[PDB]
């Protein structure tokens, strides 16, 4: 009665609320409504899978499960084809963070399966890159990152996310071609396929040089800096390097500094000049004893002392050496 | 390697 109304007044706050960069009031929100109740069963649906996208983003990947299963089941109920693909979506992508791959597989294939019947195009491409998301992680997965379960399920993942390229393509869809751009590229590296890893993560940074999303312009500066030092060539791989390094300052993102000036500082010791590594570890063990990654400064001084006994200063190597006994 | 987001299904509120 007055419930079925204060409920989802409830929602528009929380959903409010989330895209607005708080969650975690909105899911206080999305919980008060639930604790009121409608009986509007595609309204609770609608609920629990807002709650389930919230805990997401939150990192409770347990409560999540929990309510996309709540919200598929009542979409099953309902006879909601649309509601159940959607569900099985978000069950197959938190299943897939949960490392349950081989299920995270039914449902994105469920979630693609009925888009396809209803010619939702814009669901189908979704599902794609679901469905490619799980294998990629499957098989990055498995081992440090031999089997031919690994490459099989890496290989799938470069079908799905071309086949997902196709559409979003066609629909224009700008922001999705940037993220398949980059699943793409990582498994193309993760398989040796270092010349379409470029070809890929080049993509990745048009589009984020263009919607100005400079967390992503970085990440494909990095990842392409991954790719020229396995092909060998170093001195590209600095190039990129450094390139990260500065949209880490103006981030004002301590960490990818640090990240960038050890990664940087290991590619010229392939390149002999021990003191940019030196220069860079230095900044490596200042920036990693702010955040306590300490560790890091003795693999930096593990580094360092291993340009240095190529190097000279056999005195300060070994002060590095007895730092890294530190652990 | 820096990854590419989830990007989950929204199911927005009905009236």
């Amino acid at each position: 009665g007055p419930g079925s109304a204060s409920c989802l007044e409830l929602a528009l706050e929380g959903e409010r609320l989330c895209k607005s960069g708080d969650c975690r009031a909105g899911v206080s929100f999305f919980e008060a409504a639930v604790q009121v109740g409608t009986e509007d069963l595609k309204t609770l649906s609608a609920i629990y899978s807002q709650l389930g996208n919230a805990y997401f983003y939150l990192h409770d990947y347990a409560k999540a499960l929990e309510y996309h299963h709540h919200d598929l089941t009542l979409a099953r109920t309902i006879g909601d084809q649309l509601g159940e693909a959607k569900a099985s979506g978000n069950l197959g992508n938190t299943l897939k963070v949960l490392g349950n791959f081989d299920e995270a597989i039914v449902c994105c294939q469920r979630h693609l399966d009925i888009s396809r019947e209803l010619n939702d195009k814009v669901g189908e491409a979704r599902a794609l890159y679901n469905l490619g998301n799980v294998y990629h992680a499957k098989g990055k997965s498995f081992g440090c990152p031999f089997p031919e379960d690994v490459r099989n399920a890496l290989q799938a993942a470069v079908d799905l996310y071309e086949e997902n390229l196709s559409l979003v393509t066609a629909l224009g869809d700008r922001a999705a071609q940037g993220r398949a751009f980059g699943n793409l590229g990582n498994t193309h590296y993760l398989l040796g396929n270092f010349r379409d890893a470029v070809i890929a993560h080049e993509q990745r940074l048009l589009i984020a040089k263009e919607f100005g999303d400079k967390a992503a312009e970085r990440r494909a500066y990095s990842n392409l800096g991954n790719a020229y030092i396995f092909l060998g060539e170093f001195e590209t791989a600095s190039e990129y390097y450094k390139k990260t390094l500065l949209l880490a300052r103006q981030l004002k993102d301590r960490a990818v500094e640090a990240q960038s000036c050890y990664s940087l500082g290991n590619t010229y010791t392939l390149l002999q000049d021990y003191e940019k590594a030196i220069d860079y570890h230095l900044k490596h063990l200042a920036i990693a004893q702010e955040l306590k990654d300490r560790i890091g400064e003795g693999r930096a001084c593990w580094s360092l002392g291993n340009a240095y006994t190529a190097l000279g200063n056999h005195d300060q190597a070994m002060h590095f050496a007895e730092k890294h006994l530190e652990i | 390697p820096d990854s590419e987001p989830d990007v989950n299904e929204v199911r927005a509120l009905p009236q």
